[PDB]
């Protein structure tokens, strides 16, 4: 199902110029343009904020993935504790992105939000674990990347938005 | 208990040790026959002297194996036999015994060399279905259901390890219209109003419908109809790993798989 | 679309066989349960005067 | 492991191997007593005569006895008695122009043999320039073959080239 993201392991250049070659790379290897969308990012202290695929969000500190609401349904709940959980720091960098699809599958890169900030990217599969097969393809696509690190010996399960921990783990590493 | 196979193969390697150190002693008894050009029967020396070396290998290999048999032997079954001769007529039972296994293994052998058949043509019931549904269902790993809720004709699904369950709704007796899909995406239970059809997935399945469907027109025997259904579920459980991908490497395209002949391999060449 | 072409198809079928006699004939077999949009057609090549030609 | 009985047995290489009788023997004629060891009659007669006296080499004409029926094989003046062994002439007969006919003379079955020389070729070539272009184009494809058999590969070419001489 959701399978994790991978971290931005290629850095050697200058991240527009990263992009870009990703994006030739993934052209050269043959896509389609499938939309663009947004991955947002708001900590709160420990709740990071996002929304992607469509009308729902997650903000979840540490917990067991409590997501079923749309981002007007939790925004006005975050707005109504002003003072029980009111931890609106500095806002965290949150990237974006075009995304395209090969078969059966998707890709998804990120971008700097402001400008120190890292491009990481976001594949994921169509299956149920699939590790093995969804590796071939970046092993054809980039060099050594893609460590995966999914949530073995578990059936969290099928990690929903369970990549919000290594979000937050690159998100401090700054 | 498949102990057998080892010991008969070890009484094999008892013999041809047997064989092998005779013939070797008998070759012994004379020279060169005519080599009339050098000594190279050291060649066929030293090729026996392997021989022994392989049959000393094996009597090692075979004694790992066969660490030992059970205590109370025959297990208490024979016992009639080894009552006294006041019962026993006893060799009897071994004898129909046998005699059963030979008749069997006969039958089996000629029943399978005679696939070739030289039938140059052939010519001059609401209750076989469920038994054979609950025949099929006493299958591990493998569970089924069925509803029929559009009338006299069959409706049925199967599960398995993932929720790519799959939707077979045929005729009585043989499997034909047969839909797949994956995870729920289907939701055939009250899809809309009831459990409906759609005929459709997102485009990744298509592959393994057209698989299925072409393995419904191959797999169409005259008769018998449960070997059918056995051959078409057998034929689909064949997917539960879809990993491996022979014949090429896991990567050349969205799925590898079509096994007709009970082996999968790369789709896209055959 | 779905209704017409159906019939254009049936016809094309039927006319087959008129149209190639000593040729091979072919028989024609429908499903039992036609949905909406989808539907499927069973045809063999059912060789003249012979059952093990089902190739 | 067994090493002793080896070298030991590989020291009595000279001719005096004899004693290995009294040896062994009485105690094979001890456990085995077959009396069946060469009882049957039997000789050995390994040659006494094999020559072809009859006839060309076997495999050619076996060969090309099974080609088309386009073709037709003959013998010109018996002048390949017993090398050679082959003067064949060819006319192809299909729906085609016909040409002048090969010489066909082949060499040892290890088949270098450009077997036709074209004895006639200037003149029976120079005569229409048709045909002398066809025999340009056979030339130059000639030359690609590598290691060509007379027997198969020459004139099948030769034909392909007189069929696409049409072009």
């Amino acid at each position: 199902v959701t399978c994790v993201s991978q971290m931005p392991v290629a850095e050697g250049k200058s991240v527009q110029q990263t992009v870009e070659l990703l994006t030739r790379k993934l052209e050269m290897l043959g896509a389609e343009k499938q939309g663009t969308f947004c991955v947002d990012c708001e900590t709160y202290h420990g709740k990071l904020m996002y929304v992607m695929h469509y009308p729902l969000s997650c903000f979840a500190l540490f917990e067991n993935g409590p997501c079923l609401i749309a981002d007007t349904n939790f925004d006005v709940l975050m707005v109504k504790l002003k003072g029980f959980f009111q931890s609106a720091k500095a806002s965290k960098i949150e990237t974006r992105g075009t995304r395209y699809q090969y078969c059966d599958f998707l890709v998804k890169v990120g971008t700097v939000t402001m400008g120190p900030s890292a491009r990481g990217i976001s594949v994921e599969v169509e299956y149920g674990d699939c590790w093995s097969l969804l590796l071939e393809f970046l092993q054809s696509f980039l060099g050594s990347h893609t460590p995966g690190a999914p949530a073995v010996f578990g059936n969290a399960v099928y990690g929903p938005a369970d990549t919000m921990v290594q979000y937050m783990e690159l998100f401090n590493k700054i | 208990s498949v102990n057998l196979e080892a010991f008969s193969q070890a009484i094999s390697a008892i013999q041809a040790l047997r064989s092998s150190v005779s013939r070797v002693f008998d070759c012994l008894k004379d020279g060169m026959r005519n080599k009339e050009t050098l000594e190279g029967r050291e060649k066929a020396f030293i090729a026996h002297f392997q021989d022994n070396l392989h049959s000393v290998n094996r009597d090692l290999n075979e004694l790992e194996r066969l660490s030992n048999l059970v205590g109370k032997p025959s297990e208490n079954h024979p016992l009639h036999n080894s009552g006294l001769l006041s019962l026993d007529p006893y060799s009897q039972l071994l004898q129909a015994y046998k005699w059963s296994n030979k008749l069997q293994y006969h039958a089996g052998l000629a029943s399978g060399l005679l696939n070739q058949q030289s039938l140059k043509r052939s010519a001059n019931p609401q209750y076989v279905d469920d038994v054979i549904s609950r025949i099929d269902r006493m299958f591990p790993e493998m569970s089924i259901h069925l509803s029929r809720p559009n009338g006299t004709s069959a409706m049925l699904l199967v599960t398995l390890g993932k929720v790519l369950k799959v939707i077979v709704v045929m005729r009585s007796l043989f499997i034909d219209r047969t839909i797949v899909k994956g995870y729920n995406e289907n939701v055939y239970t009250e899809d809309g109003k009831l459990d409906i059809w759609s005929k459709s997935n997102y485009q990744v399945f298509q592959k393994v419908t057209d698989h299925a469907t072409t393995a419904l027109l191959h797999y169409q025997l005259p008769q018998m109809p449960d070997v059918v259904v056995r051959s078409f579920m057998t034929w689909l459980r064949s997917y539960i790993k879809l990993f491996q991908a022979p014949c090429q490497r896991c990567g050349k395209f969205l799925q590898d798989g079509l096994p007709p002949t009970w082996r999968d391999f790369r789709t896209l060449e055959a | 679309a779905k209704h017409i072409f159906l019939r254009s198809r049936a016809a094309a079928t039927i006319d087959s066989l008129a149209s190639r006699i000593e040729d091979p004939q072919i028989q024609a077999h429908w499903s039992n349960i036609n949905d909406v949009y989808e539907s499927s057609v069973k045809v063999l090549i059912t060789s003249q005067g012979y059952e093990q030609i089902c190739k | 492991q067994p090493l002793l009985d080896a070298v030991l047995a590989n020291i009595r290489s000279p001719v005096f191997n004899h004693s290995l009788y009294r040896t062994f023997v009485p105690a094979m004629t001890a456990i085995h007593g077959p009396p069946i060891t060469a009882p049957v009659v039997c000789t050995r007669k390994r040659r006494l005569e094999d020559d072809e006296r009859q006839s060309i080499p076997s495999v050619l004409q076996g060969e090309v006895a099974r080609l088309d029926p386009k073709f037709l094989v003959n013998l010109d003046p018996s002048h390949c008695s017993n090398n050679g062994t082959v003067h064949l002439i060819c006319k192809l007969d299909d729906k085609d122009l016909p040409s002048v006919p090969p010489l066909e003379l082949s060499v040892p079955a290890d088949y270098p043999a450009q077997s036709p020389l074209w004895i006639d070729r200037q003149w029976q070539y120079d005569a229409n320039p048709f045909l002398q272009s066809v025999h340009r184009c056979m030339t130059s494809r000639l030359l690609q073959l590598p290691d060509k058999h007379s027997v198969t590969a020459l004139l099948n070419t030769w034909a392909q080239s007189v069929h696409q001489a049409c072009l």
